[PDB]
RNA sequence: UCCCCCGUGCCCAUAGCGGCGUGGAACCACCCGUUCCCAUUCCGAACACGGAAGUGAAACGCGCCAGCGCCGAUGGUACUGGGCGGGCGACCGCCUGGGAGAGUAGGUCGGUGCGGGGGA
RNA sequence: CGCCUCCUAAAAGGUAACGGAGGCGCCCAAAGGUCCCCUCAGGCGGGACGGAAAUCCGCCGGAGAGCGCAAGGGUAGAAGGGGGCCUGACUGCGAGGCCUGCAAGCCGAGCAGGGGCGAAAGCCGGGCCUAGUGAACCGGUGGUCCCGUGUGGAAGGGCCAU
RNA sequence: CUGACUGGGGCCUGUAGAGCACUGAUAGGGCUAGGGGGCCCACCAGCCUACCAAACCCUGUCAAACUCCGAAGGGUCCCAG
């Protein structure tokens, strides 16, 4: 027995799995935000960034932009350019849109 | 709620026939009812 | 097909020529079908008309 | 004294054309199937009639994942 | 008699009576058992005789059990017509019995009548049979 | 959230008595009211009167919200019914309008019941919840004899966090449910 | 390089159901609220957003419980590739190769690959 | 009497009988492409009329639901249900394979023009798939502007799509 | 040297056989919607079923078109003969 949470996240991940681009894992909690880009073909998490580790304070909507600049800056140091953005099971809007804008404005081509 | 298509609620005074003042929030503020629990035979013993 | 489900020609409106032919149900769609389609004679997209085949 | 039976269609040659280890090419049909008995893996596609086919040059691969089913892959070289 | 009031399809193919019995080789119901020793097709009319003619031995009392069922229809073309033109017509439903299958079981009667009642039933079959007491080998399963 | 009589009376009157009697070990351990769904089972709206909105706006004024559409599951013979036919309505009741509808129901609706003999204590859901239904909407305060066009009732189902039907029974009786047995 | 949590994969129940017991400093969850962005074929339930007073009750995490479920040997047999005898036949045997299904013992209340922040 | 589905049909693919069973010659302007969202049948308790069963809640509930239509295969981790914008039910092509006696029918990534949608990744050459079909010959319709019996037209053909 | 044939590994299978978890079929039993029959009433119910029986439970059997299982074979690719 599963739930709509599983049935939703499994779908938005199954679609991204087939494309081949780098997949950005987005897990969201109440307090903080978490982001990581993973190559599932070889099955290993390459790099990750989170607001809990980045010690961010206030509104999550503007908090996502900074962590997007952080993860995008690390990926820019490694040489990563293109990426596919997974929105997770949650509705793509607001905080996830501003983190996605963190990776877009960070320089990644998507 | 859905704004525009739903009945909006405001402070409503509902006065029954027994005199018990009902402070609530209904579609109509000023409401008059005929019989309530304060004057109900089965409710009162 | 049928007498109701009829095939017809699609006439590009700006080149005066017909480029396609498809199906529609005249009981469910008695209106004249006007739908975008490509026209090599115009070398660009154009809205197409319903004309009798 | 008639037979209202006696009607049939012709078979469609359903099965695995290239087994695991065979030499395949881009466009060579891998498995002819109805529905999803086999599901595509790496470098394997699916047609409208559910037929599978390889995309690159490589080796055929059959890997059964249990509840996910049997999967076909291609190994480049 | 014993026949399905509802089936999925009308006729069933013949098959082959090879091999020993699938199951039912062990006495399962009664104090004594009647087991057929040869493979053949048995008809629910012959089995009907095995029931009626056996209650006619006790004339009252006892309890007779049934271990088989005629789940296989039997067909035959009309007489004086040629081959072809579809398969034959069903005149009755027959039962499939394999060697070693415990066909019947009797309980609620003495040893003498358990052998004597199943004897006539043994003579009502085209195939030979044997009466075996419910034995220690049976209830082990 | 606008404070109301039943809301205050639960925490200040119902909660302490439950805490005394059953002795709960946590604040979330105590029974909490989850949701109150309402199902208007018109049905006959499939027939001659195809639209039941005349009865829907009734619930819009009673609960303060417009009930949703409920379409038939599949084609059904004897009811002269087909798949996807709106023979009923449903509206879910929550944070504040639930307490409002509770005060209106208990204080006005339940009194107006014709020849009211009491409640049935055996209609519990078994998991600590309760469901019921009403016959004539004129019983409610928001409905008078003026604008009622036809006779229609409802089916009010409630959900609770309580586990035992005994705890649920003490909850209802402590909130003012007049059981007859 | 060791321990507790939370992301992400693998094998695809030895991993599930079910109950016993427990986890809040960190952390997650429910929770606090709905002006605001967003939102319900009605409902801030969900969906979404701003917060931090309360709480491990529920859920989740982690322990136990073989009740059910799951996986299940060995030994023999069914059956059979291939080589033979018999029976008037419906069919039956032995020689060599393979070898079940079920069923009986018994096993499992998971193991595992990387990334984070905490602890020795 | 052509076509599709299941069995015989002897676990690759293929296999006949005037053999055992059923269906097609339609239908779709959304039932299509994209994007977002949803999760059954059935069983257990309650509930106007109200019903074995209309409609909702709770608790149990990996598919027995529903996928136009027979049947099989498949499928809730959708392909299945609620709405939005849409025309790729594309043009010019096409690596190679399937099928295979021929003719034929099936699959198809991908490159270019021009386009839909998503934030993006991407996805769209109609439909969950297999039946819902007709080869040459003849003429029409619309376009193309290739031919024009000296010649310039024209007749009539050609090409294209139909 | 690629051929028939066979050896070693890999992949495909749903029949022999077996099995009832699915579609059907089943004898008996438990349990129990429900009718029929006898009592008990038109004014309503309570009562009993040496009774045909839904579902579910126990035991035991059926299948070309049934398959939770399942070979030997056969198939086909890759080295050597
Ligand atoms: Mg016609
Ligand atoms: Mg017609
Ligand atoms: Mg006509
Ligand atoms: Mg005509
Ligand atoms: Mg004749
Ligand atoms: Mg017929
Ligand atoms: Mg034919
Ligand atoms: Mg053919
Ligand atoms: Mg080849
Ligand atoms: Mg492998
Ligand atoms: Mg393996
Ligand atoms: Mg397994
Ligand atoms: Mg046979
Ligand atoms: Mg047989
Ligand atoms: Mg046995
Ligand atoms: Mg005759
Ligand atoms: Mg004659
Ligand atoms: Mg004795
Ligand atoms: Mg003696
Ligand atoms: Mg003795
Ligand atoms: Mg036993
Ligand atoms: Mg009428
Ligand atoms: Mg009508
Ligand atoms: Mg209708
Ligand atoms: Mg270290
Ligand atoms: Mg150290
Ligand atoms: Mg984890
Ligand atoms: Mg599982
Ligand atoms: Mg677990
Ligand atoms: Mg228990
Ligand atoms: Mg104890
Ligand atoms: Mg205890
Ligand atoms: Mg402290
Ligand atoms: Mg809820
Ligand atoms: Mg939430
Ligand atoms: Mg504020
Ligand atoms: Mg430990
Ligand atoms: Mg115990
Ligand atoms: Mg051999
Ligand atoms: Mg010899
Ligand atoms: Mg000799
Ligand atoms: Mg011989
Ligand atoms: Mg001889
Ligand atoms: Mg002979
Ligand atoms: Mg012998
Ligand atoms: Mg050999
Ligand atoms: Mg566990
Ligand atoms: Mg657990
Ligand atoms: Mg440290
Ligand atoms: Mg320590
Ligand atoms: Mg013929
Ligand atoms: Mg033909
Ligand atoms: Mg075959
Ligand atoms: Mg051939
Ligand atoms: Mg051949
Ligand atoms: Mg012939
Ligand atoms: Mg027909
Ligand atoms: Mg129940
Ligand atoms: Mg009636
Ligand atoms: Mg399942
Ligand atoms: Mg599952
Ligand atoms: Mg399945
Ligand atoms: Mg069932
Ligand atoms: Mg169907
Ligand atoms: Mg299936
Ligand atoms: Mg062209
Ligand atoms: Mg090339
Ligand atoms: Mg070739
Ligand atoms: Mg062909
Ligand atoms: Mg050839
Ligand atoms: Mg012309
Ligand atoms: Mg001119
Ligand atoms: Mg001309
Ligand atoms: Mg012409
Ligand atoms: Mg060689
Ligand atoms: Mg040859
Ligand atoms: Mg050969
Ligand atoms: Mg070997
Ligand atoms: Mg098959
Ligand atoms: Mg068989
Ligand atoms: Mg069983
Ligand atoms: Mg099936
Ligand atoms: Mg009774
Ligand atoms: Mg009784
Ligand atoms: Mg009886
Ligand atoms: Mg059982
Ligand atoms: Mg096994
Ligand atoms: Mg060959
Ligand atoms: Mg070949
Ligand atoms: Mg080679
Ligand atoms: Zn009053
Ligand atoms: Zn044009």
């Amino acid at each position: 027995r599963l739930t709509a949470y599983e049935r939703r996240k499994f779908r938005v991940r199954n679609r991204i799995k087939r494309t081949g681009r780098l997949r950005l894992s987005v897990f969201r909690s109440l307090k903080h935000i978490y982001a990581q880009i993973i190559d599932d073909e070889k099955g290993v998490t390459l790099v990750s960034a989170s607001s809990l580790a980045l010690k961010l304070k206030g509104n999550k909507t503007e908090v996502a932009r900074q962590v997007g600049r952080a993860l995008a800056e690390k990926a820019l140091a490694l040489g990563i350019k293109q990426v596919a953005f997974d929105r997770g099971p949650y509705k793509y809007h607001g905080r996830v849109k501003a983190l996605a804008e963190g990776a877009r404005e960070g320089g990644l081509e998507f | 709620m859905k704004e525009g298509i739903h009945p909006k609620l405001v402070p409503a005074r509902i006065i029954c026939g027994c005199g018990n003042v009902i402070e609530t929030y209904s579609t109509k503020p000023e409401i008059y009812v005929e019989v309530c629990s304060k004057c109900h035979p089965f409710y009162t013993g | 097909a049928s007498e109701v489900r009829i095939k017809l020609l699609l006439e590009c409106t700006e080149c005066k020529r017909r480029n396609y032919a498809t199906e529609k149900n005249k009981r469910n769609t008695p209106n004249k079908l006007e739908l975008r389609k490509y026209c090599p004679w115009c070398r660009k997209h154009t809205v197409h008309r319903e004309v009798k085949i | 004294g008639s037979t209202r039976n006696g009607r049939d269609s012709q078979a469609k040659r359903l099965g695995v054309k290239r087994y695991e280890g065979q030499v395949v090419r881009a466009g060579n049909i891998l498995v002819r199937q109805r529905g999803t008995r086999f599901k595509p893996g790496k470098n394997v596609g699916m047609g409208r009639d559910f037929t599978l086919f390889a995309l690159v040059d490589g080796v055929v691969e059959f890997q059964d994942r249990g509840r996910l089913g049997r999967y076909v892959h291609v190994r480049p070289l | 008699m014993l026949m399905p009031r509802r089936m999925k399809y009308r006729k069933q193919q013949r098959g082959r009576l090879k091999g020993a019995t699938k199951g039912g080789d062990y006495v399962a119901f009664g104090d004594y058992g009647l087991v057929a020793l040869e493979p053949a097709w048995i008809t629910a009319q012959q089995i009907e005789a095995a029931r009626v003619a056996m209650v006619r031995h006790f004339r009252r009392g006892g309890k007779i059990f049934i271990r088989i069922f005629p789940d296989k229809p039997y067909t035959k073309k009309p007489l004086e017509v040629r081959m072809g033109k579809g398969k034959g017509n069903v005149e009755g439903y027959v039962a499939v019995v394999k060697p070693g299958r415990v066909m019947f079981e009797v309980a609620g009667v003495t040893e003498e009548q358990a052998m004597e009642a199943l004897r006539i039933a043994g003579h009502k079959l085209p195939i030979k049979t044997k009466i075996v007491r419910r034995d220690a080998y049976d209830e082990a399963q | 959230p606008l404070d109301v009589a039943l809301k205050r009376k639960y925490y200040e009157e119902v909660r302490p008595e439950l805490i005394r009697r059953f002795g709960y070990q946590n604040v979330w351990e105590v029974p909490r009211l989850e949701k109150v769904v309402i199902n208007q089972g018109l049905g006959e709206a499939k027939e001659d009167a195809r639209i039941l909105e005349k009865a829907a706006q009734e619930l819009a004024l009673i609960t303060g919200q417009k009930p949703a559409v409920t379409r038939a599951k599949k084609s059904i013979s004897n009811f002269k019914l087909r798949k996807g036919m709106p023979i009923g309505l449903r509206v879910t009741l929550r944070r504040d309008r639930m307490w409002i509808f509770l005060e209106k129901l208990l204080n006005v609706a339940l009194p107006r019941i014709r020849d009211f003999r009491g409640l049935n204590p055996n209609s519990f859901d078994g998991r600590g919840n309760y469901n019921l239904g009403l016959r004539e909407q004129l019983i409610f305060p928001e409905i008078t004899y003026d604008m009622v066009d036809a006779l229609r009732g409802m089916d009010i189902a409630v959900v609770t966090t309580a586990e035992t039907d005994e705890e649920a029974r003490a909850l209802l009786e402590l909130l003012g449910f007049p059981f007859r047995k």
